[PDB]
Formats: structure tokens, C-alpha cells, sequence
């Protein structure tokens, strides 16, 4: 999500009455970090190929 | 989050370390360096292999070799003196 | 006679008598619903092709594999103080 | 150690200097707090972008789109840079 | 008295302290002492010492 | 779709693409001379196609810019330390000054 927008909870990037998905524990900021450069399949190709 | 990553790689190594401690104490009946090193030249290589593999896996975690060097670069999120 | 409760019973309200403290939480309304759902998932759980996969894995295959491992390796290993050349097993 | 602080006058001195070094400006002595970018100084709709990128590198910022496209004035940019505690 | 004392202690954030000589008590701010809880005399003087006795006994039975 | 060649929305769009291209150059390149050279080349590549009027070729060109910018993405962008993707963001947050709300009638 865009960090430059003003959210109520600026750290977790969540507004107050924002609806939550059933699997929000995976899709919040405390969850493991995503990587947006390489798609994960090509990443696995590169790691194992190296 | 970097702190959690560092301490969970720690326990990923410490688990095997306890497995090695349990094996050292099943085999030699003790944990001290004196007895274990006065005898290790008599005990089956398969047992020392299991021991040292586990202790090495713990050392791989803490010493941050290629399999478990994740935490090390993340550990720079703290202050420089640390 | 009209069948009604006795008039000698003097009734009144229930005052548990707690001191109503200030609002130290701001309820959010959506977090609470997410929690109600994750808490009462059991009353809506349905069997499908993924639920069945997970269920049969964790309640048939893994228990059966762990049990095969155990009941093979029951009295096998015994290697306290063993030495070079000596077998660590009690069986073949 | 880093005993340094910013001021509205200092931000104004640095912004006008940044604009005086810009070749695609109309000419000097039009530049002032009330100076517009598209009308007075005579700048394209990409030179405004280059000027904002320049203010970023100058005061060490990161100005997004929704805060950038609304900069159509030098005093606006001054009030903006004064509204970032980390303005260097 | 319990209810009045404690509701005022919370709301005003004062306690009533009659000083030595003047026979007139009023709410006051001083709270650095002179206030004890009803559970202290029991625990700190009957439970804790018994735990310490238990420690001593485990040590000298070892 | 209708991406109009001479309206504010296309202006916002192309200004954003120009900002992004410049930051990508600044992040990819180390030295400063080559950064200024690439910047000038990009401004030339933009002014060359600021003149188009057909919406179709315009939108095709915008798609080509999107593919180019996706093709020169940087995984570790330069960002200021005190701003979100930085090393000193929420380091020492001044705690909000709040007053002690009470919960119990006998306990502090
Ligand atoms: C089944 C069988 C089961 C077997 C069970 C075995 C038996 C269990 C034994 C239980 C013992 C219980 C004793 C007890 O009741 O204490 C109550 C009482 C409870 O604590 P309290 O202070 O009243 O709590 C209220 C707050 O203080 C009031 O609030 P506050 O505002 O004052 O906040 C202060 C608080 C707030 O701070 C905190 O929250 C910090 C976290 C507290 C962690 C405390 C854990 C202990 C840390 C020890 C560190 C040592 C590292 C090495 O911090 C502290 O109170 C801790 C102060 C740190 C120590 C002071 C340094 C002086 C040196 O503690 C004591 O009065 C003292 C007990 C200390 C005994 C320690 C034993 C040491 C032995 C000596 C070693 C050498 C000889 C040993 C062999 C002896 C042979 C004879
Ligand atoms: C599938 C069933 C598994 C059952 C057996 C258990 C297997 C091992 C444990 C894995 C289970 C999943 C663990 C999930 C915990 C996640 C908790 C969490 O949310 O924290 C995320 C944290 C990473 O935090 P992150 O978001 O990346 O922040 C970095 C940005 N500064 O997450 C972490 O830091 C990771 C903590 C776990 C570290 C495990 C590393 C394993 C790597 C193995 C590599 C192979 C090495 C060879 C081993 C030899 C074995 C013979
Ligand atoms: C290995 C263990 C696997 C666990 C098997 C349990 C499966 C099960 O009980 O099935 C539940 C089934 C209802 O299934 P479902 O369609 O998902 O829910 C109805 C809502 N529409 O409903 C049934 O299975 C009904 C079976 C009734 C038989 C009761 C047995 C008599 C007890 C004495
Ligand atoms: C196996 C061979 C593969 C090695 C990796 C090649 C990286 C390619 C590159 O071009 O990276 C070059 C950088 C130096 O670039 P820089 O100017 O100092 O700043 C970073 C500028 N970037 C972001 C544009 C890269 O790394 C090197 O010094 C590699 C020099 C090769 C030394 C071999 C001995
Ligand atoms: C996902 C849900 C679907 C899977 C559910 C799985 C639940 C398990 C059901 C399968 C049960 C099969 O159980 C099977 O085991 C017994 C022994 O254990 C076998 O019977 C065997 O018993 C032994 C004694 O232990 C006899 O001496 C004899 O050798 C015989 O071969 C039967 O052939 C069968 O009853």
C-alpha cells in the first residue's frame, strides 16, 4: 500500500473501519515481507540454478 | 521483525544443539569436555557424525553461512555499535 | 381466583454495583467481526476438496507414517558407550 | 555535533538560487515568493517536474505526486519544505 | 465509608488527611505513604517468610 | 479507452512517468555526469513525443513507457532515512502525551 497516504494507524497502514479479510494475519505489516522485484518462480529458478 | 528473524534462526540451530546434547549424554554419559575428549577416539564414527552434524547446524545458524545468513543482514537494523 | 403471583413478593432491578469506568478502548466494529468469525469457524466449517486434503493428511497419513517409524525402530538402537566396529543396532 | 536548523529565509534563499541556475527559466528578477512556475517563470509541464526533483535533492526529501502536482508556486514549495521536520 | 473514600480517591485524586493540631480534615494530594492495602500484612509476614523457610529446608534436606 | 492528449489527467500521468524515469536513472547510475546525460536524453525522448494527437498511438506509447519502466526497476531505491522506506523512520517516536485513565476503584 502507498506509504505516503495518511492512514489513522500509520504504522500498520490501516484505517479505522477498514474491512478485514479472513486471512488478514498474513496480509498485514507484521506478516512476512513480500518482494516485488522477482516473481517467486523465477526466483526459485535463479537460486537453484546458481 | 529482524529481531524475530535472528532469534528464530538461533532456535533453529539450538534445537539441533540440544539434539546433540541429548546424544552426547546418551553416549558418553556426561557433558564435560575432559571426558568426551579423552574418549572420542574409541566411539563409533556414526555417532560422532550425528553429534557433529547437529552442532555444526547450530554453528551454521549462528555463524551465518549460506543456508542461514538471512538474519545477519537484517541485524543491521539496530545501532552501529551492536 | 385469577392465578397470578403473590403480591407480597416485592421485586426490583438487578444492580451488580460495579463502578462504571471510563472508556479505555475504542471498539472498531470490523476487527470484532473478524474475531467472531475466526472464533466460531467451527459452526460453519464444511467439507470440501481442500479441507479433506488437510484432514486426511494430518489424521491418516502422518500418524500412520510416525507409527510405522516407531514400530520399526522400537527396540532397535542402543548405543551407549559403543565403539568402533560394534553395531549400534540390536537387529537387522 | 549536528548543530544546524532550517529557517524560512534560508529555504527561500536556496530555492531562488536553484531557480537562478535553471537555464529554461524566462529570466532572473521574476523569481519571488509570489512567482508562478507556468505563467511567470515560463516553464513547461515537465520543467516543473525537474524543479521539484531538484528541491528534493536539495533539501533531502521525497515528494509524492499528490503533494507535487499541487506545487504551482514558489511560496507553496517554501511552505511545504517548512512542513517536513526532516527538511535538512 | 468504603465507597465514599474510594470514589473520592479516584475522582478528586486526593485523600483526606487531618493534620496534627487543627480539627479540620480536607482532601489533599500527598500520597507518598500513609496508604496501605488490606492484603499486605497477611502476605509479606505469613506467606513470604514461609516460602523462605521452604527454600531453606529444601537446601538443607538436599 | 479515451486517453486524451491535451488534458490534465494525461499531464499528471506523464509527469509521474518522467519523475519515475529520473529517479530510476539516479538509482541505477553512480556517477553524476552520466546521470545528467541520461536525464537529458529522457527529456529529449519525451519532448519528441509530446506532440502526438491520435489517442491510439499515444496510448501505445504510454504502454511502451510502462514496459520500459518495469524493465529497469530498481530493487533497492534511494530513499531518505527519515521517510518510510528508510533506516531512521520510526526510530524515536515522541510518545503521545496522554493522561492516565483509570480502570478500577481501589487499585492505582
Ligand atoms: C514443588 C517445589 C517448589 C519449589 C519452590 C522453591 C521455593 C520458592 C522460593 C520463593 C522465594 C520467595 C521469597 C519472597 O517471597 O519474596 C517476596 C518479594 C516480592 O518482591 P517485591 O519487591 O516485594 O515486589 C513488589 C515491588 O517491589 C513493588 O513495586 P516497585 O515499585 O518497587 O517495582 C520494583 C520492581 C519492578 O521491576 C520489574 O518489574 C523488573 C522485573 C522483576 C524480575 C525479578 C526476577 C528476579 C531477578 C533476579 C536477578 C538476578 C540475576 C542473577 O522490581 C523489583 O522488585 C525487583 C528488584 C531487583 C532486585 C533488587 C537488586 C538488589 C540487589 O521479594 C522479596 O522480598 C525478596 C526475595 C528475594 C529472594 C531471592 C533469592 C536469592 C538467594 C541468595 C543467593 C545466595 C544464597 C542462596 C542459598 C540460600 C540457602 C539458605
Ligand atoms: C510446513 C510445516 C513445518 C513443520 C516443521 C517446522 C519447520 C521449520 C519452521 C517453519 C514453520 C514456519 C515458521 C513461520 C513463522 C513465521 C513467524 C513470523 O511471522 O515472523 C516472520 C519471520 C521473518 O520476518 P520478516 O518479515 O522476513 O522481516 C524481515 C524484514 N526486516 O520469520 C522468520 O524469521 C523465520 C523463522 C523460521 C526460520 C527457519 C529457517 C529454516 C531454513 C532452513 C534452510 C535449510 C537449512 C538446512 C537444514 C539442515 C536440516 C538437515
Ligand atoms: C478419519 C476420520 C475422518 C472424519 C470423518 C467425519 C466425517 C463426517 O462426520 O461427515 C459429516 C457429515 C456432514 O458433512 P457436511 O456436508 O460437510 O455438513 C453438513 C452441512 N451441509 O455428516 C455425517 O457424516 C453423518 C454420519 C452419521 C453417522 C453417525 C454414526 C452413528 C454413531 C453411533
Ligand atoms: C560472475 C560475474 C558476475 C559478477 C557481477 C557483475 C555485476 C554487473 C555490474 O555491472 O555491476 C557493477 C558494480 C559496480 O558498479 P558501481 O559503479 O561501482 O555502482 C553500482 C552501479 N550499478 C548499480 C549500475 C551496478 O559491481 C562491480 O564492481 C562488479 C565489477 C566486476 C568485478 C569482477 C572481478
Ligand atoms: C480419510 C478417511 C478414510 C481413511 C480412514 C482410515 C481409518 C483406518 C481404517 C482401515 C482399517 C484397516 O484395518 C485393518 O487392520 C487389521 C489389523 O490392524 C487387519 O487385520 C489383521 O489383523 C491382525 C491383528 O492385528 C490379524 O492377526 C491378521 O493378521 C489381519 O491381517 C485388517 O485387514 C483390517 O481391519
Amino acid at each position: 500500500k502507498n506509504p505516503y497516504k495518511k492512514y489513522d494507524d500509520q504504522q500498520d497502514r490501516r484505517n479505522l473501519e477498514e474491512p478485514l479479510s479472513v486471512n488478514d494475519d498474513l496480509y498485514d505489516m507484521w506478516s512476512p515481507d513480500r518482494f516485488t522485484h522477482f516473481k517467486n518462480q523465477d526466483a526459485l529458478k535463479y537460486f537453484i540454478g546458481f | 521483525k529482524s529481531a524475530l528473524s535472528a532469534v528464530l534462526m538461533n532456535r533453529f540451530g539450538d534445537a539441533f544443539f540440544v539434539l546433540g546434547l541429548c546424544v552426547i549424554a546418551y553416549v558418553f554419559g556426561t557433558l564435560n569436555y575432559s571426558t568426551i575428549f579423552a574418549t572420542a577416539y574409541l566411539i563409533n564414527t556414526d555417532l560422532l557424525v550425528l553429534i557433529m552434524l547437529a552442532l555444526f547446524i547450530a554453528a551454521m545458524a549462528k555463524s551465518a553461512q549460506f543456508g542461514l545468513h538471512n538474519w545477519l543482514t537484517l541485524a543491521m537494523e539496530g545501532p552501529t555499535p551492536v | 381466583v385469577e392465578l397470578k403471583p403473590s403480591s407480597a413478593i416485592q421485586r426490583g432491578p438487578l444492580n451488580k454495583g460495579g463502578w462504571d469506568a471510563p472508556h479505555a478502548l475504542h471498539n472498531d466494529g470490523a476487527i470484532d467481526r473478524y474475531a467472531h468469525w475466526r472464533t466460531f469457524y467451527q459452526e460453519r466449517f464444511k467439507y470440501t476438496r481442500a479441507t479433506g486434503k488437510s484432514t486426511l493428511i494430518f489424521l491418516v497419513a502422518f500418524p500412520a507414517l510416525i507409527g510405522y517409524v516407531a514400530y520399526q525402530s522400537e527396540g532397535l538402537f542402543e548405543f551407549a558407550g559403543k565403539r568402533r566396529g560394534e553395531s549400534v543396532t540390536t537387529r537387522g | 555535533s549536528s548543530a544546524h536548523v532550517l529557517t524560512k529565509d534560508m529555504i527561500q534563499e536556496r530555492i531562488v538560487a536553484l531557480l537562478e541556475s535553471f537555464d529554461k527559466v524566462n529570466d532572473a528578477k521574476n523569481i519571488t515568493a509570489t512567482a508562478n512556475l507556468t505563467s511567470d517563470l515560463g516553464l513547461d509541464s515537465l520543467d516543473v517536474v525537474e524543479v521539484v526533483m531538484a528541491i528534493e535533492e536539495e533539501f533531502g526529501l521525497e515528494i509524492p505526486d499528490h503533494d507535487a502536482d499541487e506545487i504551482k508556486t514558489v511560496q507553496q514549495a517554501i511552505d511545504y519544505v517548512s512542513a517536513q521536520p526532516a527538511a535538512v | 465509608l468504603k465507597d465514599y473514600y474510594y470514589n473520592g480517591r479516584r475522582i478528586l485524586d486526593k485523600i483526606p488527611v487531618k493534620d496534627k493540631q487543627t480539627g479540620k480534615v480536607t482532601w489533599e494530594i500527598k500520597r507518598e505513604g500513609a496508604e496501605k492495602e488490606d492484603w499486605v500484612n497477611q502476605m509479606y509476614f505469613l506467606y513470604a517468610p514461609s516460602l523462605i523457610l521452604l527454600l531453606i529446608v529444601m537446601v538443607y534436606k538436599s | 479507452s479515451h486517453p486524451v492528449p491535451f488534458s490534465a489527467a494525461n499531464k499528471k500521468l506523464v509527469t509521474s512517468m518522467y519523475r519515475q524515469s529520473l529517479k530510476l536513472a539516479r538509482n541505477w547510475i553512480s556517477n553524476r555526469q552520466l546521470f545528467r546525460q541520461k536525464a537529458v536524453e529522457i527529456r529529449h525522448k519525451f519532448d519528441q513525443n509530446a506532440q502526438i494527437s491520435n489517442p491510439r498511438l499515444l496510448a501505445r506509447t504510454l504502454d511502451e513507457t510502462r514496459a520500459h519502466l518495469y524493465e529497469f526497476r530498481h530493487p533497492d531505491p534511494i530513499v531518505p532515512p527519515s521517510f518510510p522506506g528508510g533506516t531512521k523512520y520510526e526510530r524515536n517516536v515522541p510518545p503521545r502525551m496522554e493522561k492516565i485513565m483509570q480502570h478500577n476503584l481501589y487499585e492505582p
